[PDB]
């Protein structure tokens, strides 16, 4: 996360962190329930074998709320394309259930119609992760969150040097130095409605990070709600 | 500014318009209150809530 603030105690409880064989975080995820994690399908390519860590806010200490979970099933979208990052969604079923506590709680899955018309028409959403703090910078040892405004579909299509499919949407700033970045991918993009947070996106990609004239591109979760559902029942 | 467009229809979460009317609903882990608008957590750590 470039810019933004630190997630304070109990502020980003749905944040999950995919860790590799060397226990280094390489992608993010969103807790959907005790057994399911939502992440990006392109992340399943960044590591040979991985696990999911929850309740972490500082990868430099052992706060005591952290818990590592093994993945029992990886459910990636059958139509994901590495070439365009289209259909960049994956659901992970954990071997053992996540026990909710402080800093470990699920984000709500909204209903499509209500979400697209009431949630995504809101001014901003929140993106979070342990990803890079710069384009060349190192990753964050601290979990960060960033309030990113929703960006007009047309404006974003114009801004991008790459196709923005129907399964993506954009958020971020035009010139301001604030945006998700590498390592945040797969992470949550949530929208608050009356003190309750709903998952609205999956950190997907962007051209660089916080680059002027470029926005962060997220998987349009509202377009995969029926898919997530049959996935969380298999 | 009608139904779900006028303040989410007074619903806590999901708002739907059925037969020219507002019908509220909630995410899994919440139950619609008796007023048919508010959403009450069914247990500890309901989705979408920052932990305290
Ligand atoms: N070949 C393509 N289709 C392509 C299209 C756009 C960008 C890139 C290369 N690329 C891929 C991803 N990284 S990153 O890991 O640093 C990310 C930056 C960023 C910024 C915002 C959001 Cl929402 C998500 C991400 S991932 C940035 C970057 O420049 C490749
Ligand atoms: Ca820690």
């Amino acid at each position: 996360i470039v810019g933004g603030q630190e997630c304070k105690d109990g502020e980003c409880p749905w944040q999950a962190l995919l860790i590799n064989e060397e226990n280094e975080g390489f992608c993010g995820g969103t807790i959907l329930s005790e057994f399911y994690i939502l992440t990006a399908a392109h992340c399943l390519y960044q590591a040979k074998r991985f696990k999911v860590r929850v309740g972490d806010r500082n990868t430099e200490q052992e706060e005591g709320g952290e818990a590592v979970h093994e993945v029992e099933v990886v459910i990636k979208h059958n139509r994901f394309t590495k070439e365009t990052y289209d259909f960049d969604i994956a659901v992970l079923r954990l071997k053992t259930p996540i026990t909710f506590r402080m800093n470990v709680a699920p984000a709500c899955l909204p209903e499509r119609d209500w979400a697209e018309s009431t949630l995504m028409t809101q001014k901003t959403g929140i993106v979070s992760g342990f990803g890079r703090t710069h384009e060349k910078g190192r990753q964050s040892t601290r979990l960060k969150m960033l309030e990113v405004p929703y960006v007009d579909r047309n404006s974003c299509k114009l801004s991008s040097s790459f196709i923005i499919t129907q399964n993506m949407f954009c958020a971020g700033y035009d010139t301001k130095q604030e945006d998700a970045c590498q390592g945040d991918s797969g992470g949550p993009h949530v929208t608050r409605f009356k003190d309750t947070y709903f998952v609205t996106g999956i950190v997907s990609w962007g051209e660089g990070c916080a680059r002027k004239g470029k926005y962060g591109i997220y998987t349009k979760v509202t377009a995969f709600l029926k898919w997530i559902d049959r996935s969380m029942k298999t | 500014r009608k139904l779900c467009s006028l303040d989410n229809g007074d619903c806590d979460q999901f708002c739907h318009e059925e037969q020219n009317s507002v019908v509220c609903s909630c995410a899994r882990g919440y139950t619609l209150a008796d007023n048919g608008k508010a959403c009450i957590p069914t247990g500890p750590y309901p989705c979408g809530k920052q932990t305290l």
